[PDB]
RNA sequence: GGCACCACCAGGAGUGGAGCCUGCGGCUUAAUUUGACUCAACACGGGGAAACUCACCAGGUCCAGACACAAUAAGGAUUGACAGAUUGAGAGCUCUUUCUUGAUUUUGUGGGUGGUGGUGCAUGGCCGUUCUUAGUUGGUGGAGUGAUUUGUCUGCUUAAUUGCGAUAACGAACGAGACCUUAACCUACUAAAUAGUGCUGCUAGCAUUUGCUGGUAUAGUCACUUCUUAGAGGGACUAUCGAUUUCAAGUCGAUGGAAGUUUGAGGCAAUAACAGGUCUGUGAUGCCCUUAGACGUUCUGGGCCGCACGCGCGCUACACUGACGGAGCCAGCGAGUAUAAGCCUUGGCCGAGAGGUCUGGGAAAUCUUGUGAAACUCCGUCGUGCUGGGGAUAGAGCAUUGUAAUUGUUGCUCUUCAACGAGGAAUUCCUAGUAAGCGCAAGUCAUCAGCUUGCGUUGAUUACGUCCCUGCCCUUUGUACACACCG
């Protein structure tokens, strides 16, 4: 299965709520921010992170997320 | 042990001056390379060093590391009937470094 | 006895220094005009050693599987011989060792 | 340790023992005729 | 002789192991940690770490010099060609091999358990560790055998960092009824390492959010 | 309730049936040393034992019994010994025999020391198992006098206590996941005479059209990094789009992609626990036993292989989707030495073979080596026949290793050519480069691989579901158990 795990859910969450105006719908652009915004020990975990972020980003267009 | 005189003689002018001695445990072996004379020979006349307390032995992968007391020093001054000029060699106060 | 096409044989463990020590020698053949060949990738080799997990024979039959990597790297210079060896008491490096060859 | 005490009394007396050794240890780093020729000599 | 690539690699190491496991044996009462072997040109430096340079650097440095010889004579080197050098470890709350001999010297000195165990509790929290934690397994007085672990602070247990950020060592402690076996597990703080990474894999730090300024319509502002 | 090919469904290959290899029990034995007995004992102790190993058996040596004493002792305490007897022995082991050495040493006391001797139910460490299942824990708050409890849950979802969500809980930690190693992509960087190529020198063969195959090339003092190697990076995050869903976590389809089953595979792996296994791994150990006619250690010979039998891991096969006979001819993982005590060994020459011999290369991306491997493919012989399937058992002979091959180490040659004609009740493993074949290398190793650990060649059938069997986990429940049903 692909279920994302909490230091990757709750820590894409915490951007949102710090760094929206920055971020976008699109996963290249975000990736790339995330670098600059977070200390990612490893590349799989930043790609990890704005991949969830991308969701949650394409989520909020469509509505009110729980969380956010 | 049965040890001839003259062959336990060198086997106290290693154990002084390098007063330490390392041996291979292996009783038959010929030569210890640094005794002329038998190996079980070093073994078992520094054995009975280390029961009367004149050296200190250590045992790690089937080596002896034999080291020479200060005590033990006193010892060959007397016994060897050699001049009083003591300090064999790892005594010689070559002092550290740091 | 003066320039030579001179082969620097370069062995280790563990990469992060010996690819400095080859960065560092090629830094200093760059500032110094001294033409260079390398340095050259050899395939690593995989020292490897299984044992069974059991000091005695009993339980499930465990193996361990032990890896020793080395890395060997060989840089070819075009320097007279003094220089080339004083350049390797400037990149000395306890875990990579260094065997030179004419 | 099998009781109420000599635990209770292993950890003050326990962390005492550490407390007087960091400032001990903090302080103690704060501060910081030969034989052979007798062989030869023969001549 | 002439030795293979291969087998001169894993012979370096294997002088090592027996290299430090000598010092283990001779130099156990002086809280041996570790050595270092420094290969240079002209010379083998051999860095050696223990809590106490006192005890090997003794009475005019007889032992050491007594101590380096011991290694001319077994490895067939030349006098000239080995140097041997003490050093005092840094921070010896974080070496596990320093408390766990420090543990053994206090249990072989009849002190109790609880005592003993909390002297190094305390001292390796002291000196920063991260988490530490000691099991202690063996015969006491009582002829059934029993373990018992002192947890402390935060410990990690699977994965690669465990191989990164912790240390361990274990001793056999001689008893008059048997052997008492000691595990010294110390995690040190990942922020003061100078080698591998500085935080554990799964720590994400999110920056602070640089907004809330004032924005005005339209000027210029020329140079 | 839930999960699982060490459970099942659909299936594949089988095992159990035969011969043989090997392990276990038993029997036997001079000894056939020993541990382990469901999973988690039985090709396991890396245990493929000629000697050694070795712990067993029948015999024979040595002290390698340190040290304080006491005795003895230079008018010699003691050690070595030719020759003959004795002995398996050119063991001065011992006996006749007198020579030699000289306070090292002989006897008693204590004290040692050494034990593959006993105790793994006295212990450390290590390892296996519960279990790699998904479980474990504290702070504040709520409940309770308390031990405790909630948090840690109806439901959906996931490989997962992993998430959504419901919520007297809120916010967290270990474990999981993250992490590390490896495999698959990069005509985008960095270079490579120990890697490869095109050109170019020089050069061969065939048709002459200037073409097609080669050799040579460590000075052509060339060009390049795609193939090869490996370091710095990039790349996949379920990306985009459709469906379902509490429109949530997610799941299933397409498209793009090297990769869309956690991308494939592993390494590590929580809180406790077991009288699980090892003192036969340790100069790791407590205690007991033994310690000179040794249970130490060594030498010789045998045994661990011994054979009316039961059991387990396997290898060959029962044929024609095949055997032979020629011919075609492709990998990857790896290993390799010196004055040794002898490594990998091409190439040449002998030999039917096995094997022998002379040189040379390689401490190695250089040489063995493109390890020209086997299945496999083509063309033939065979023709349903215990046959040219199968190759036990055995006779005679030829080589290798080793001090030593007898109870055949192994290999080779001729001959004999057995059961077996697809295997009862039962039962194992397995979902994609997987299973199955098929070999090769590394470990053990003087010799011996039907064994393991890996590697690659050819390469599928059938699910992608469930709790019916089996095992485990969770919730509720009962309890006179808590040394916890071995109660
Ligand atoms: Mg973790
Ligand atoms: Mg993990
Ligand atoms: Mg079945
Ligand atoms: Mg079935
Ligand atoms: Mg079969
Ligand atoms: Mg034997
Ligand atoms: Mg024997
Ligand atoms: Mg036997
Ligand atoms: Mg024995
Ligand atoms: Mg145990
Ligand atoms: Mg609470
Ligand atoms: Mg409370
Ligand atoms: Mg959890
Ligand atoms: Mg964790
Ligand atoms: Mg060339
Ligand atoms: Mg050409
Ligand atoms: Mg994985
Ligand atoms: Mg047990
Ligand atoms: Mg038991
Ligand atoms: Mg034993
Ligand atoms: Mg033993
Ligand atoms: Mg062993
Ligand atoms: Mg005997
Ligand atoms: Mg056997
Ligand atoms: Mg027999
Ligand atoms: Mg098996
Ligand atoms: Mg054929
Ligand atoms: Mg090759
Ligand atoms: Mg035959
Ligand atoms: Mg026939
Ligand atoms: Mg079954
Ligand atoms: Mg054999
Ligand atoms: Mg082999
Ligand atoms: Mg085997
Ligand atoms: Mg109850």
């Amino acid at each position: 299965g692909r279920v994302r795990t909490k230091t990757v859910k709750r820590a894409s969450k915490v951007l949102i709520e710090r760094f929206y105006p920055k971020l976008t719908l699109d996963f290249e652009t975000n990736k790339r921010l995330t670098s600059e915004i977070a200390v990612i020990q490893s590349k799989r975990l930043r790609n990890k992170i704005a991949g969830y972020t991308t969701h949650l980003m394409k989520r909020i267009q469509k509505g009110p997320v729980r969380g956010i | 042990m049965l040890i001839p005189k003259e062959d336990r003689k060198k086997i106290h002018q290693y154990l002084f001056q390098e007063g330490v001695v390392v041996a291979k445990k292996d009783f038959n072996q010929p030569k210890h390379d640094e005794i002329d004379t038998r190996n079980l020979f070093v073994i078992k006349a520094l054995q009975s060093l280390t029961s009367k307390g004149y050296v200190k032995t250590q045992f790690s992968w089937q080596y002896y590391y034999y080291t020479l007391t200060d005590e033990g020093v006193e010892f060959l001054r007397t016994e060897l009937n050699i001049p009083e000029g003591i300090l064999p060699l790892t005594r010689l106060k070559n002092a550290p470094a740091e | 006895q003066q320039i030579h096409k001179i082969r620097i044989t370069l062995t280790s463990t563990k990469v992060k220094q010996l690819e400095n020590v080859s960065a560092n020698i090629i830094r200093n053949a760059a500032q110094y005009n001294i033409v260079k060949k390398g340095p050259v990738r050899m395939p690593t080799k995989v020292l490897k050693i299984t044992t069974r997990k059991t000091p005695n024979g009993e339980g499930s039959k465990t193996w361990d599987a032990y890896e020793m990597r080395i890395h060997k790297r060989v840089i070819d210079l075009q320097a007279p011989a003094s220089t080339v060896k004083r350049i390797t008491q400037i990149t000395i490096e306890p875990g990579v060792d260094v065997e030179v060859t004419i | 340790g099998q009781s109420d005490k000599r635990e209770l009394e292993g950890e003050v007396e326990g962390t005492e023992d550490a407390e007087a050794e960091l400032e001990a240890e903090a302080e103690e780093n704060d501060e910081s005729y030969l034989a052979e020729l007798e062989l030869s000599k023969q001549e | 002789a002439i030795l293979s690539k291969k087998k001169k690699l894993v012979a370096d190491g294997v002088f090592y192991a027996e290299l430090n496991e000598f010092f283990t044996r001779e130099l156990a009462e002086q809280g041996y940690a570790g050595v270092e072997v420094r290969k240079t040109p002209s010379k083998l430096e051999v860095i050696v770490k223990a809590s106490n340079t006192q005890g090997v650097l003794g009475e005019q440095g007889r032992r050491i010099h007594e101590l380096t010889s011991l290694i001319v004579k077994r490895f067939k080197l030349s006098p000239e060609g080995i140097a041997i050098y003490a050093e005092r470890v840094e921070e010896r709350g974080l070496s596990a091999a320093v408390q766990a001999e420090a543990l053994k010297a206090k249990l072989l000195s009849g002190l109790p358990i609880r005592r003993a165990a909390y002297g190094v509790l305390r001292f390796a929290m002291g000196a920063g560790a991260k988490g530490v934690e000691v099991v202690i397994s063996g015969k006491l007085r009582a002829a059934r055998a029993k373990s018992q672990k002192y947890a402390d602070g935060f410990m990690i247990h699977s994965g690669q960092p465990t191989r990164d950020f912790i240390d361990i060592a274990i001793r056999h402690v001689l008893m008059r009824q048997g052997v008492l076996g000691i595990k010294v597990k110390i995690m040190k703080d990942p922020a003061a390492n100078r080698f591998g990474p500085r935080a554990l894999p799964d720590a994400v730090k999110i920056a602070e959010a640089k907004d809330e300024d004032e924005v005005i319509p339209a000027p210029t502002v020329k140079s």
